[PDB]
This record gives C-alpha cells, sequence and structure tokens, in this order.
C-alpha cells in the first residue's frame, strides 16, 4: 500500500484539539484527541451512569448497536489525578480517515467530572507505545502498520492558531 | 479556516517548511526525547544540564516540574494563580522568547506563542500557555511539549525510525 490518510481536526481555543473517528457497524461517530502521551483508545460507553457529568453530555458507545462489536469486558483502571477512569475492554471496527481496524478499546463506565466535562470530544486515541498501553492492549498505530498499508510507519500533527 | 490536521502515513508539506529535523528517542516505548536547556532571552535558565521532553500532542500547554516552572515564572514576572499563571495583559507583547534546545537546534517561541492576549490593559491579567505538572516514574520526572509547542512546530512521530521531526509549522 501506497496509502496516506488524512484526519481534519478541530481547534477549540487553543486548548483542545480533536477530530473524528467511527466505531462500529453501523459507525458509530466520536470526537477524538489523538494522545502521543498515551496509548489506549477510550470512549464513553453507554454503560455511563447519567449520574456522571462528564459521560452525560458526550456521545457514547452503545455496543448493542454494532454488529461487528465483539465482547471482552476486562476492567481497566486509569489513574488521573482529580480521580479514576475506568470501564472495560471491546473490540470492533475503527475508521480514522480511510483507514479501518479491528481495535480493542476501552469502555468507560465512571470517570471524574473534572476534567473531563468540559472537553469539546468524547473521547481518545493514543498515538504512543504498547509498553504505556494499560493492560497491555495493542494501540492503533500498532494495528494499522500491521495492515502493512501505509506508505510509511509514521504520523505527523499540524496545529492551527485559533 | 482548518483548526488542524493528523496525517497517518506521511506528513503534509502543504502546512510546514523547510526540512524536518530530527531527535532520537531515548528509548523506544515512550514519546519522549533529550532536552538539552531552556532559555528565556539569550541566556540558558533551566535544564542546563540536560533534561527530557516528552512530546505530548493530547496536552494543552507546555509543561514543567513545580520546580522548573516557578523559576521559569520568576524570570517572567508571571503570578501564581490555583491553576494558571498569569501575567498584566499590558506586558504580554513584551515578554521574552522561549527556547528549548532539541538535537541540533533552539526551539524559540515569542510572546505571541505562548501569552493568551485577550487584552492590552494593565487593569487585566492574561494566561500564559505553560503551566507546572509533576509526572512521575517511569515517564516523569519530564517536560513535555504540549500544543503550545506543536502549534508552532509541525511535527512528525516515525516509529520506523524511533525519531520525532520537527519543521516550522506554515499557518
Ligand atoms: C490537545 O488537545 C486536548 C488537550 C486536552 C484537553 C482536555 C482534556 Cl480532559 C485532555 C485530557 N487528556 C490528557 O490530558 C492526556 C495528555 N497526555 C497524557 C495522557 C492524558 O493525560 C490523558 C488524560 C486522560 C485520559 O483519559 C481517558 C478518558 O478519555 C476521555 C476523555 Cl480524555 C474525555 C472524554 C470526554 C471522555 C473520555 Cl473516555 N487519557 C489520557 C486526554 C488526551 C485527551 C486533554
Ligand atoms: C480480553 O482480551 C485479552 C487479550 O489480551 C485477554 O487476555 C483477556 O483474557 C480477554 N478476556 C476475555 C476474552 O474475556
Amino acid at each position: 500500500g501506497n496509502t496516506t490518510s488524512s484526519v481534519i481536526l478541530t481547534n477549540y481555543m487553543d486548548t483542545q484539539y480533536y477530530g473524528e473517528i467511527g466505531i462500529g457497524t453501523p459507525p458509530q461517530t466520536f470526537k477524538v484527541v489523538f494522545d502521543t502521551g498515551s496509548s489506549n483508545v477510550w470512549v464513553p460507553s453507554s454503560k455511563c451512569s447519567r449520574l456522571y457529568t462528564a459521560c452525560v453530555y458526550h456521545k457514547l458507545f452503545d455496543a448493542s448497536d454494532s454488529s461487528s462489536y465483539k465482547h471482552n469486558g476486562t476492567e481497566l483502571t486509569l489513574r488521573y489525578s482529580t480521580g479514576t477512569v475506568s470501564g472495560f475492554l471491546s473490540q470492533d471496527i475503527i475508521t480514522v480517515g480511510g483507514i479501518t481496524v479491528t481495535q480493542m478499546f476501552g469502555e468507560v463506565t465512571e470517570m471524574p467530572a473534572l476534567p473531563f466535562m468540559l472537553a469539546e470530544f468524547d473521547g481518545v486515541v493514543g498515538m504512543g507505545f504498547i509498553e504505556q498501553a494499560i493492560g497491555r492492549v495493542t494501540p492503533i498505530f500498532d494495528n494499522i502498520i500491521s495492515q502493512g498499508v501505509l506508505k510509511e510507519d509514521v504520523f505527523s500533527f499540524y496545529y492551527n492558531r485559533d | 479556516s482548518l483548526g488542524g490536521q493528523i496525517v497517518l502515513g506521511g506528513s503534509d508539506p502543504q502546512h510546514y517548511e523547510g526540512n524536518f529535523h530530527y531527535i532520537n528517542l531515548i528509548k523506544t516505548g515512550v514519546w519522549q526525547i533529550q532536552m538539552k536547556g531552556v532559555s528565556v532571552g539569550s541566556s540558558t535558565l533551566l535544564c542546563e544540564d540536560g533534561c527530557l521532553a516528552l512530546v505530548d500532542t493530547g496536552a494543552s500547554y507546555i509543561s514543567g516540574s513545580t520546580s522548573s516552572i516557578e523559576k521559569l515564572m520568576e524570570a517572567l514576572g508571571a503570578k501564581k494563580r490555583l491553576f494558571d499563571y498569569v501575567v498584566k495583559c499590558n506586558e504580554g507583547p513584551t515578554l521574552p522568547d522561549i527556547s528549548f534546545h532539541l538535537g541540533g537546534k533552539e526551539y524559540t517561541l515569542t510572546s505571541a506563542d505562548y501569552v493568551f492576549q485577550e487584552s492590552y490593559s494593565s487593569k487585566k491579567l492574561c494566561t500564559l500557555a505553560i503551566h507546572a505538572m509533576d509526572i512521575p516514574p517511569p515517564t516523569g520526572p519530564t517536560w513535555a511539549l504540549g500544543a503550545t509547542f506543536i502549534r508552532k512546530f509541525y511535527t512528525e512521530f516515525d516509529r520506523r525510525n524511533n525519531r520525532i521531526g520537527f519543521a516550522l509549522a506554515r499557518h
């Protein structure tokens, strides 16, 4: 493959930069930050209680609307300074730009209201290394490399100014 | 108005200039490189004996240790608040250049690059795009070069070669 795939991003106030991914069949679309300081994919779960402010205003993955969903359910946790982020492993198809990959990702069922309620995006695609991955889950760009369809094993960021 | 862009598989020349300069990662495992000094003006205030720099796209700001940023902030006349540092808005534009020594080069931000110039009034305080965050082992203590840095410097994360590459962003 000689493919390069781009993804237009949104600049919110010079503080949040996020773009679009799709998860499932048919695709459920999420705003995500592409985070080279982390290695996992997380979105809100349709199982996250509406009594979490951080969940109550973002888009939630609903596994039971997805025909390519494959259940896992391993609990996994992130220690954020303001409180714990947690949910469970799921596998489904994710599209980033022109690229489709089967990917293990975490569905979040509880998180701190701060800072997450102020996020203008719904989730996160970690672009770091398997070493930094929680539960040593294969990161998305590792799975993109294994498809062997990219021109070069690199990814680049442009961030505009407001 | 385009807010930004990620390229999987390559880079976009339409959004940077000149050529990439690259820096080896210290170890595969983390998107972190060696830093050789942080300047304020033409003088090296900090990181004089080498220190680490995480290249963090999912961070809004440039961050150092609490101890480092207290010093950086001293030098800028900036005031400590619960969450941020501020200067009086009228001095934003005169604030000195801040430089990051990375690989062969100085990576220089001006005040336009790190002051939120929301006003020019001496009666009003402006935020700085630089914060204290203490990152614990393994990764930290480290600086982190977030969106404040990435806005100025178009960035390539290269897995084949375990390097990172910087080009001046074309806006
Ligand atoms: C640079 O653009 C955005 C800067 C920015 C602005 C606000 C917030 Cl809260 C962050 C947080 N934000 C960060 O600090 C990241 C910055 N680098 C290292 C990890 C990091 O600290 C991190 C922090 C939290 C996190 O949590 C996983 C849960 O993900 C969700 C998020 Cl993050 C938001 C929502 C609504 C739902 C879910 Cl499931 N994952 C990674 C991660 C990378 C998003 C970054
Ligand atoms: C979830 O997937 C991981 C793959 O690493 C596996 O180790 C774990 O046992 C799985 N749990 C299941 C299939 O219930």
